[PDB]
Order: structure tokens, then sequence, then C-alpha cells
């Protein structure tokens, strides 16, 4: 895929987002359709739990910097008021940012 | 109600719908503003594509939401 790399996602349990403690990865599959896959895939089990459909401008990831970590990422989307929460499972932050610039090129275009 | 529909080139255009108003009616006025062919319309709201078989309820499009339009530029 464009890009693949492994980092964690959340889930808003109730009215709390709560992350998981699977392994798995965010690849992003961009077909001939038109249509930026950003999906996630659990790599325990290899199976792939989210699967959307980003346009540019629609679907803004940005990073969060009200987070002590700094590993925590937001799929931001201006429609629909939908926010999906990721942390980097990378050994090292020199590349995190990196990853963040090559999903919105790819989220844009 | 007033939406705002967004295009690739940054444009917001203010568009007058109801929540009852199907989508396919929507590229019909967009078609009537700008002019591009509604077959090369692509309606974007939270990761997903608006079919033109749904409302604006269905997708929960209340007013003044931000809606995105990208044109499908297969050939280059």
């Amino acid at each position: 895929y464009l890009v693949e790399f492994r980092a964690g996602k959340m889930s808003l349990k109730g009215t709390t987002v709560t992350p998981d403690k699977r392994k798995g990865l965010v690849y992003i599959q961009q077909t001939d359709d038109s249509l930026i896959h950003f999906c996630w895939k659990d790599r325990t089990s290899g199976t792939v739990e989210d699967d959307l459909i980003i346009f540019p401008d629609d679907c803004e990831f940005k990073r969060v910097p009200q987070c002590p970590s700094g590993r925590v990422y937001v799929l931001k989307f201006k429609a629909g008021s939908k926010r999906l929460f990721f942390w980097m499972q990378e050994p090292k932050t020199d590349q995190d940012e990196e990853h963040c610039r090559k999903v919105n090129e790819c989220l844009n275009n | 109600m007033q939406i705002f529909v967004k295009t690739l080139t940054g444009k917001t255009i203010t568009l007058e719908v109801e929540p009852s108003d199907t989508i396919e009616n929507v590229k019909a006025k967009i078609q009537d503003k700008e002019g591009i062919p509604p077959d090369q319309q692509r309606l974007i709201f939270a990761g997903k594509q608006l079919e033109d078989g749904r409302t604006l309820s269905d997708y929960n499009i209340q007013k003044e939401s931000t809606l995105h339009l990208v044109l499908r530029l297969r050939g280059g």
C-alpha cells in the first residue's frame, strides 16, 4: 500500500475515548476507484476493522498537541463530527510527523 | 436551510436545501450554479460518499454543515 505503519486505534466507549491494546497497523489503499481507503488492520488476527473513504479537506488528519506522550494523532472529519484517535507504535519519534505528512498527502490526493 | 459545499479549489458553495432533499437533487442544484455534470460530482460527508438515492437526513446533515464536492479526474 502507499502508507503502512504500526499504530493503535481508539474507540469511543460511551463518552470516553478508550485506546486499543491490539497491535494493529494503519494502511492507505489508494484504489483506481478514486477512493482513498484509510483502513486499520490488526496484526494479531489479520482482520481489517476500519475501512473508510477519505477525500480532500473532508478528513483532516492532525496530531493532538494537548498530549504529554505526543504519539496521539486524530483523524478529524470536518463533516459528520467524526473523530478517530490513533497512537503511533513507532519506537522513535523521528518519523512521527513524517508518517502523518505522507498520510495527509495521500488523503488529500 | 443553508449548507456549505467545499470544492477541490476550496470554494465554499452555499446551497439552499432541506433535510428531506435527496442528494441527487443537490447535485442538480450545484449543476445550476457551477454547471458541472452531476455524474462527475462526488459529495463526501464524514469519510463517506453521498449516494444519489439518499436524503440529507440519512447522513444527518444538519443546518450549516460542511459538505465536500470532489470532481473525479480520471483522464490526465
